[PDB]
């Protein structure tokens, strides 16, 4: 699902990207929606952070 | 670990009495 | 009455004094008639370190038993068996079920008093099979547990406890449920962890009516002593101090009462004074610790922690005096205290302020998950390598 | 009934009053706290310690 | 009503004392005894002790 998600995300980004080239030169309209979406990516700046692990799995097989 | 109990009982009572005089 | 036997076996074990304790140990088993078994029991007493028995090749034969006591018990046990066989012959003449059970069950308890385990098991066995009062049923299984606690074989304790434990809850008897807590309570001081024990004793003083137990006053004195070891100031304060019951009763406690009070006052000068004396006083007389290191180590962490939590800064003089011991001893002790992560303080001796950072935080709880996981973790690998071959 | 009950109720009043003062603050003078509660400085230091515990 | 006085004051079981005063209070109103006035006063004394003002 994770690998399926990456090839899928990649397709969406190509649409935007090919469009910008076409708007800049070849004069396709400039819409507020396209520009709004792009700007946000830079702004939010996600920061990697701790957590989400567990060690329980071994005890259960040993018991069995 | 090490045996803290033998040493602490003798030290605590004795040292404390001298410490009373020495410091508050 | 029988609970003292169990405490007394425990005393030669204390690393704080081997020799005096031997004289404590002898007293109660001589009265009861443990003499006959004691030749076999003597090997367990050597591990515990020295015995003063007539057949003991141990150092203290300064309070050595006389030869006549060994022999007197032995004749007495045979005489008791002779009466029993005959009771048994009579029994068929009346009811089979009633008379043979009463005698068989009485014989077991007698065997248990002596400390003969083998004779106890067999004698009891028939009585269990047959119909007998529910309350009586729980007291007889506790006697099999009682022989093992005297004997100080650890593996033995476990078997009895688990069986008794099922029968108590099934039954309607609340008072009897409490009795098992005391026996188990002896078990808890017997192993290194003293903390576990306190809770059983707090329950049992209320309910465990006298029979198979010492006087109310001698039990209350045990009760407060053990409560102090586990419980910090909030816990101690609510539980003991709040109560109606102590005021109504009236104290006979003052020595142990000071040790409970000092914590509350949060003056460690009073605490430490009471601690060097109390340790020796209480512990030697009746077992609450065969391993002296555990008791002081846990009390000292609490006395320092509690002073530090409330007050950021202190002067070295106050610190030295209150704690008791040398500055040198204190500085070594701290390093071990820090490692735990609940204490986390720094000491400036070059500027003479001892600062306490004191983080109450998630780090304290986090620390605990990580630490505890280690013992278990090591232990499975060892279980698995055994099972596979 | 009240007479005995007042002593504890008085102590309770100090504790609730104290937490209120302590809630927005950080690194606050004891003297500031003593004024807000309007009770003696020593009594405050003592109570403060109990609350930490 | 008499039971509450003893209970509350010495033992500090304010709940138990309260429940007793409420039993008197109910009984008393039906005749409309002056004793009713007194009983109501005690109920209030017990809850303030718990510090649920």
């Amino acid at each position: 699902n994770q690998v399926h998600g990456l090839k899928g995300l990649n397709s969406k980004l190509l649409d935007i990207r090919t469009y910008l080239e076409k708007v800049a030169s070849g004069k396709l309209p400039i819409n507020h929606h396209i520009i709004y979406q792009l700007q946000d990516v830079f702004n939010l700046l996600p920061d990697a952070s701790l957590q989400e692990f567990v060690k329980a799995f071994y005890l259960k097989t040993n018991d069995q | 670990n090490v045996e803290d109990d033998f040493s602490n009982q003798l030290r605590a009572e004795l040292e404390k009495h001298g410490y009373k005089m020495e410091t508050s | 009455m029988p609970l003292e036997n169990l405490e007394e076996e425990g005393l030669p074990k204390n690393p704080d004094l081997r020799i005096a304790q031997l004289r404590f140990l002898l007293s109660l088993p001589e009265h009861r008639g443990d003499t006959a078994v004691r030749e076999e029991l003597m090997a367990a007493v050597r591990e515990n370190n020295m015995a003063p028995y007539y057949e003991a090749l141990c150092k203290s034969l300064d309070w050595q038993m006389d030869m006549d006591l060994l022999s007197k018990m032995k004749k007495a046990n045979e005489e008791e068996l002779k009466r029993l066989d005959e009771e048994l012959e009579d029994a068929e003449k009346n009811l089979g079920e009633s008379e043979i059970r009463d005698a068989m069950m009485a014989k077991a308890e007698y065997l248990c008093q002596i400390g003969d385990k083998e004779g106890a098991l067999t004698a009891f066995r028939k009585t269990y099979d047959k119909t007998v009062a529910l309350g009586h049923r729980l007291d007889i299984v506790f006697y099999l547990l009682r022989i093992g606690l005297f004997y100080m074989d650890n593996d033995l304790i476990t078997r009895n406890t688990e069986k008794a434990k099922s029968l108590i809850e099934e039954g309607g008897d609340w008072d009897r449920r409490n009795r098992l807590k005391v026996y188990q309570g002896l078990y808890c001081v017997a192993i290194r962890d003293f903390k576990q024990a306190a809770e059983l004793f707090l329950d049992t003083v209320s309910t465990f009516t006298s029979y198979e137990l010492m006087d109310y006053k001698t039990f209350v004195t045990y009760t407060v002593y053990v409560s102090m070891i586990a419980l910090e100031r909030p816990d101690l304060r609510e539980k003991v101090i709040k109560g109606a019951e102590i005021l109504e009763v009236l104290h006979s406690l003052p020595a142990v009462r000071q040790y409970l009070f000092s914590l509350y006052e949060c003056r460690y000068s009073v605490f430490f004074q009471s601690l060097a004396v109390v340790e020796q006083e209480m512990k030697k007389d009746w077992l609450f610790a065969p391993h002296y290191r555990y008791y002081v180590r846990e009390m000292r962490i609490h006395a320092y922690s509690q002073l530090l939590e409330s007050y950021r800064s202190l002067t070295l003089g106050y610190m030295a005096e209150a704690f008791g011991v040398g500055v040198e001893f204190i500085d070594q002790e701290l390093s071990r205290f820090i490692a735990a992560g609940r204490l986390h303080c720094k000491i400036d001796k070059v500027n003479e302020i001892v600062e306490t950072n004191r983080p109450d935080s998630k780090n304290w709880q986090y620390q605990e998950t990580i630490k505890k996981g280690d013992l278990l973790l090591n232990r499975v690998q060892k279980l698995s390598r055994v099972i596979n071959m | 009934i009240i007479s005995t009950h007042l002593a504890k109720l008085y102590d309770n009043l100090l504790e609730q009053n104290l937490i209120r003062v302590i809630e927005p603050f950080s690194r606050v003078q004891i003297e500031h706290i003593s004024s807000l509660i309007k009770l003696s400085k020593a009594d405050v230091e003592r109570k403060l310690s109990q609350m930490i515990l | 009503m008499q039971s509450g006085i003893i209970h509350a004051a010495e033992e500090k079981d304010w709940k138990t004392a309260y429940s007793y005063f409420y039993e008197a209070f109910e009984g008393y109103d039906s005749i409309d005894s002056p004793k009713a006035i007194t009983s109501l006063k005690y109920m209030l004394l017990c809850k303030i002790m718990l510090n649920t003002p």
